[PDB]
């Protein structure tokens, strides 16, 4: 989907309820054309972030199926993301024989959740993705055998 | 689809199946060579140095299970500036108290 | 009092910290390899020309701080440790300004390089940041017109530097109109049209499967040779109700439009945000005064909103005289408590 | 269907002047010599036609031409006095990595392909041959 | 904490509900009865009903007072607009159509379709063009709704959704009906945010 | 008679809904319930009170 | 079918008064000159016509 699809449906299904939270400083929403959106609400200091997270949790569920139900399969992620990254890891070896996909697969498959179950790891962001069984259709042979992608 | 006379067409010719990537949007290079990484954001209200030591330990315990053609480096870290800053300030504390 | 009001204001003076950030934005509509051919060039420049100070560069393509897409790419530059780079010429500020001076040779992309502030948890870049909120409900194009006017006005102001938009410029898009009347009259339905255009390009994720004891996803999309140009849209077929295949260009066609790829909102009202660092020598408070006197001249109906560490700096500069007043009040008043008269504290506060 | 080219070559002739009601398509016919029975009746094949040849063609690079603001394609060109100016064109077909611009561009024109982010139409601009294409 | 516990119990209970009530959306609130105040919008000349008054409240009035300081939450009498489509049984009998066909035709012809990009990844080697494709979008006006094709024939005859039904913008619900000194009105009850002065 | 809610639609940037119900005069008395027809498997429209 | 206009206007003559029960529509008929065979039989077209 595009940025106009996520412009005022998923943003303005949330941002009208996000006002009235306790000691709110400001809200900042953002939406991309590659199909992502991120809303960061921030409050003044002194408040513990867990009660603010559960306040946002009991507030945004006023309009949780009012957004498109197909992206509900991916789920609304709620995170106490701070501002920035602490450290990065992971690299190829000197011998080669690895693309830039199998390394990301090995990172997100074997070392990701043991990294995430350790202490203090609040969020992560991995460059690349896992393996997926990609099935590349050819339209000519689909026309040949009288088949549709459905 | 399969016709009752034994004729058939499968998902072998009309498509090609390969164990590829899931999202080809972002990709990473380290000194020109292709690599991949995962940036970690620290939790709200947690110390940095002990968590970095825990990250190093949870890498060091399972690095024997990695293949021969793999390795791990730390392309971006922020704990040495904290270690150097507290070392500098305890050094100037000692210099100041002896000078007084 | 004159020396006090002559001193400029700031917040949290900059430290080195041995790190640097760089980000590139190729012109809109450019492919991923056009961004790759500039990030590898700036990477090898940082590797061989600045071997005295950097330790390693780690670049990613597809994602930066200003957004995400094909026309974006960032790079984390981890420098050498401190005693390996002695002298002020090997600090991150001198290397940052000389690398920024070199980066204007890259005519292809609008590459910027900067440093994070002294605290890492308050943003990831120094300087100011402000949103151009449209409080009067004016259109989207007049706001970016005001943003372009603000950029061309701040480019000729000798107080600021590295003034960049943290969004991205607008981009040509391809509308695909479908004559459902002729498509239904030819016998084919519309739900299968929607399904094949959402599968052959949209890469529909169908179900899960097991791989090495791990659950993973399986996707469905056409081959890369079949979706690259608009006439490849004519290469797809749908089966009608009578059982024959009808091509996609028998009922559908395309058109070119112009839309923005990334849009943001500040406090429920739309805005675009601008970052920038002060010029060397002077402080950040007079840089904020410069953007104040340059935001006095603007199209009507829109306003500026401070945010982040700039907003924190504004509050910290505002709440200071009450701090000073209550402080010297309580020290005078407890000093009169201990010394049993008003005259000697009133004399000794002087 | 395997992608391999048939070695021989055949001609065509038109034989069906009426468009089909269901498909909405017109069918034409061709004759092919088959000396070794390599082609079988009922095989799915892809013919390759020839719809004329543009003589004085002009191919713009894709990096130099962009659309804008509910309008047609535009391209920035420098004049004889090195002042950048925008011109509208009518490029619609994509040949390889080029646009087949019909009108609005002539031979000998110098189209800007690198440096668009640091320029606006009406600026005195120096010129250097770019590095974006294999040629 | 009580609200998020009740909401969590209801949230893992909600797949047990039928589809047409879980697409309605459950609304969980902490409201007891107390309000700071209630402010109403009244159509004095009779030019508006309750429904367009509540729609103007939702569209134009809901955002700035929620952006004001000290306002915790609020509730509105009535709700916003909806696209009411009134079916006629006689013309459905004439055109041999059932309302399930109308619902399926609306669900087919009013959708958002993710149509990808031109130069999407993984691109072929040497590709220089990339642009998002704007496929089918949702309909906006009533005239786009009334041209929905229910059935066609290959000679070109067709039945659209403008004779067999009557489209138009109306209210989501018609149960509540309030007025203010006789003249129709719709209002909002506003509570105070915890930790705020009332007068300011 | 039950006002089935079909899906959503955009109106001036806001996401409203679309509902489906019969005409008012088609549902006012019990004999009006005989006015509704349903297609059988062969293609005829059976009346309700049959 | 491509939305382009046709150069030569035609003439109408009525040929079917029996309204179809499936769609409630009648079929009317018109003639058109076709000198250089740019029209083909059996294509979807939109004919504009006159009223009062």
């Amino acid at each position: 989907a595009s940025a106009e699809t996520v412009q005022d449906t998923v943003v303005q299904v949330i941002e009208q309820q996000m006002n009235g939270i306790d000691n709110l400083r400001y809200i900042s929403s953002e939406s991309n054309s590659d199909g992502s959106m991120t809303i960061t609400v921030t409050f003044e200091q002194g408040t513990d972030p867990d009660i603010a997270q559960v306040q946002v949790q009991n507030k945004l569920q006023l309009a949780t199926p009012l957004l498109p139900q197909e992206v509900q399969r991916q789920g609304i992620r709620v995170t106490k993301a701070v501002k920035n990254f602490l450290m990065v890891v992971g690299v190829v070896s000197t011998d080669g024989s690895m693309t830039k996909e199998d390394l990301s697969n090995y990172i997100v498959s074997n070392i990701q959740d043991p990294l995430s179950r350790t202490k203090g790891v609040g969020d992560f962001q991995v460059f690349g993705s896992q393996y997926s069984m990609r099935i590349w259709l050819d339209p000519a042979k689909l026309n040949s055998y009288q088949l549709t992608p459905g | 689809k399969v016709n009752p006379d034994g004729s058939q067409v499968r998902l072998k010719d009309v498509a090609d199946v390969g164990l590829g990537g899931q999202d080809y949007s972002i990709n990473a290079q380290f000194n020109g060579s292709p690599a991949s990484g995962i940036a970690i954001k620290l939790a709200t209200g947690a110390n940095a140095l002990d968590t970095a030591k825990a990250i190093r330990q949870t890498i060091a315990n399972l690095e024997p299970f990695m293949p021969q053609g793999m390795k791990v480096v730390y392309p971006y870290d922020t704990t040495p500036v904290v270690s150097a800053s507290i070392h500098e300030v305890v050094k100037t504390l000692g210099e100041a108290i002896l000078l007084v | 009092i004159w020396m006090f009001t002559r001193i400029p204001t700031a917040f949290l003076p900059d430290e080195d910290q041995g790190v640097l950030f760089a980000q590139v934005q190729t012109p809109p509509g450019s492919s991923a390899e056009r961004t790759q051919v500039v990030v590898d060039s700036m990477r090898e420049y940082l590797l061989e020309k600045e071997s005295s100070s950097v330790s390693s560069v780690f670049t990613v393509t597809g994602f930066n701080f200003a957004g995400r897409g094909q026309s974006s790419g960032m790079a984390f530059i981890m420098l050498k440790p401190w005693e390996e780079r002695p002298g002020g010429e090997n600090s991150v500020f001198e290397l940052a300004k000389r690398a920024q001076m070199h980066f204007f040779s890259f005519k292809d992309a609008m590459v910027f390089a900067f440093a994070p502030p002294s605290v890492l948890e308050l943003g990831n870049a120094t300087g100011f940041d402000l949103f151009l909120q449209d409080q009067a409900g004016v259109g989207h194009e007049v706001l970016l017109q005001a943003r372009n006017k603000f950029l061309m006005l701040a480019a000729q102001n000798p107080a600021l530097q590295r003034v960049r938009p943290n969004g991205m410029s607008d981009e040509p898009q391809y509308k695909l109109e479908i004559d459902d009347e002729k498509a239904s009259a030819l016998g084919v339905s519309l739900a299968d049209i929607n399904s094949t255009v959402s599968i052959a390009w949209g890469s529909s994720y169908v179900n899960d499967f097991i791989d090495r004891g791990r659950v993973k996803r399986v996707y469905l999309q056409g081959r890369p040779d079949a979706r690259m140009n608009p006439d490849d849209l004519s290469k797809w077929y749908v089966r009608n109700d009578k059982g024959e295949m009808v091509p996609f260009n028998a009922f559908a066609t395309g058109k070119w439009e112009y839309g923005s790829p990334k849009l943001e909102r500040y406090n429920g009202v739309p805005a675009m945000e601008i970052l920038g660092e002060p010029a060397p020598g002077l402080s950040s408070g007079d840089a904020m005064a410069a953007v104040e006197e340059i935001v006095k001249q603007l199209p009507k109906g829109v306003g500026y909103s401070w945010t982040g560490l700039s907003y924190e700096e504004r509050l910290s500069g505002s709440q200071a005289p009450a701090l000073y007043a209550l402080s010297l009040l309580v020290v005078f008043l407890c000093l009169a408590a201990l010394y049993e008269s008003w005259s000697i504290p009133f004399s000794v506060m002087l | 269907e395997d992608g391999s080219q048939y070695p021989l070559e055949g001609r065509l002739e038109f034989s069906e002047v009426s468009v089909d009601e269901g498909t909405g398509s017109v069918t034409i016919r061709a004759v092919f010599p088959n000396p070794n029975n390599e082609l079988l009746p009922g095989m799915f094949v892809h013919a390759q036609l020839q719809e004329g040849v543009k003589q004085k063609a002009i191919l713009a690079p894709q990096q130099g031409v962009t659309r804008d603001l509910k309008g047609q394609a535009t391209a920035l060109v420098v004049n004889a006095q090195n002042k950048v100016e925008l011109r509208v064109i009518k490029a619609d077909r994509v040949i390889g990595d080029k646009w087949l611009v019909t009108e609005g561009l002539n031979a000998g024109d110098k189209i800007i392909t690198e440096g668009l982010q640091f320029v606006q139409p009406g600026v005195e601009v120096k010129t250097v041959p770019a590095k974006n294409v294999a040629s | 904490i009580a609200q998020v516990q009740v909401q969590n119990k209801l949230q893992l209970a909600t797949p047990l509900l039928p589809q047409e009530v879980q697409r309605q959306g459950i609304r969980v609130t902490k409201a007891v009865k107390n309000f700071l105040m209630v402010v109403g919008v009244v159509s004095t000349d009779g030019s508006m009903t309750k429904e367009d008054l509540s729609n103007y409240i939702v569209s134009n009035i809901q955002d700035p007072l929620s952006r004001t300081k000290g306002v915790g939450d609020f509730q509105v009498f009535g709700s916003q607009y909806s696209m009411r489509i009134w079916l006629d049984p006689a013309k459905l009998n004439s055109y041999q159509l059932t309302p399930g066909d109308v619902s399926s035709a609306i669900q087919a012809q009013n959708v958002q379709i993710s149509s990808g990009q031109l130069g999407g990844l993984p691109a072929v080697k040497g590709q220089q063009l990339n642009a998002t494709i704007i496929g089918k979008t949702r309909l906006q006006t009533a005239e786009q709704f009334e041209n929905i094709l229910l059935k066609v024939n290959p000679d070109g005859s067709q039945v659209r959704l403008k004779d067999v039904a009557d489209v138009g913008l109306g209210g989501q619900d018609y149960s509540i009906n309030a007025q203010f000194n006789g003249s129709p009105a719709s209002g909002i009850a506003i509570k105070l945010a915890t930790g705020a002065n009332a007068l300011d």
